[PDB]
């Protein structure tokens, strides 16, 4: 004698911004869903991002090219933000060429079947001069969590290459989860709840496979807890 | 003495357990522990402090 939570309909607002409902809650099981939902999501979702950079005229991060004004440690911050999905490889090399004036946007970059790039106007770096031009090439990688450089340090594994740039990964896509549960008025009881996620991501992971994902670890979690070997 | 040869060196110090941190109004306190972002009190919006 139970009732059992169905996922219904997900309202998309924006690219980013997401909402999630589950109607047929239980009593007392809103507070409980909504906060472990809450902790997965903030903490394991896996997602891409960039770790280290190569570009051509540039021996070390505090140089400087002509004809940029940024400098090349802030073209690396720049770089952090860029938001990609990668579809089925682990590592891609992405091609940035680009010559003359103007902001070399990410919608530049070398367009590759397996990768997308969310926001293709997101600004990389500003050229000033008619025969300055800028090649790279950015390594991307998948991952979870946060792994600064000085940690995989440790495992350098030949860096020999002084044109390396190594970049801080911050493997996880969603910014922020709040959830609220309020009065599910159906049609045959008194008191039920339904509890509604609303999810704000870079626009990498769509919501539903990142709610799967979630409840999958913690059933994973829940199914270790079953057996118990006493022996 | 014929000759020198100056070298510098540049480092790269992130913040970490330990060091200190202070206010304009006299308040100090060195950093105690990094907490996660999920363990963070948040307000219903849902941004931690």
């Amino acid at each position: 004698e139970f009732l059992k939570p169905r996922l219904v309909d997900i309202e998309q607002v924006s690219s980013t911004h997401a909402k999630v409902t589950l109607e047929p809650l239980e009593r007392g099981f809103g507070h409980t869903l909504g906060n472990a939902l809450r902790r997965i999501l903030l903490s394991s979702m896996p997602g891409c991002a960039v770790t280290e950079v190569e570009i051509d005229g540039v021996l070390h991060e505090y140089s400087t090219k002509e004809g940029v004004q940024e400098d090349i440690l802030e073209i690396l911050l720049n770089l952090k933000g860029l938001a990609v999905r990668v579809q089925g490889k682990d590592e891609v090399i992405l091609t940035l060429n680009k010559s003359g004036i103007g902001p070399v946007t990410a919608a530049d970059i070398t367009h590759d079947g397996d990768v997308e790039i969310v926001k293709p106007q997101h600004v990389i770096c500003h050229l000033t001069d008619e025969n300055a031009s800028i090649s790279m090439r950015i390594k991307v990688q998948r991952g979870r969590g946060y792994v600064p450089a000085s940690t995989r340090i440790h495992s350098e594994e030949d860096e020999r290459p002084i044109g390396r740039l190594l970049v801080d990964a911050c493997y996880s896509p969603v910014e922020r989860i709040a959830y609220n549960v309020e009065a599910a008025r159906v049609e045959q009881r008194t008191d039920l709840d339904k509890l509604v996620i609303e999810m704000e991501t870079n626009g990498t992971i769509d919501p539903e496979e990142a709610i799967r994902r979630a409840a999958t670890i913690l059933a994973e979690q829940l199914e270790a807890f079953v057996d118990l070997r006493d022996v | 003495v014929l000759k020198i040869v100056k070298v510098y060196l540049a480092v790269k110090r992130r913040i970490q357990p330990g060091d200190k941190m202070a206010g304009r109004h006299g308040n100090k306190g060195v950093i105690s522990k990094i907490n996660p972002i999920e363990d963070m009190p948040y307000d219903e919006n849902g941004t931690p402090v």
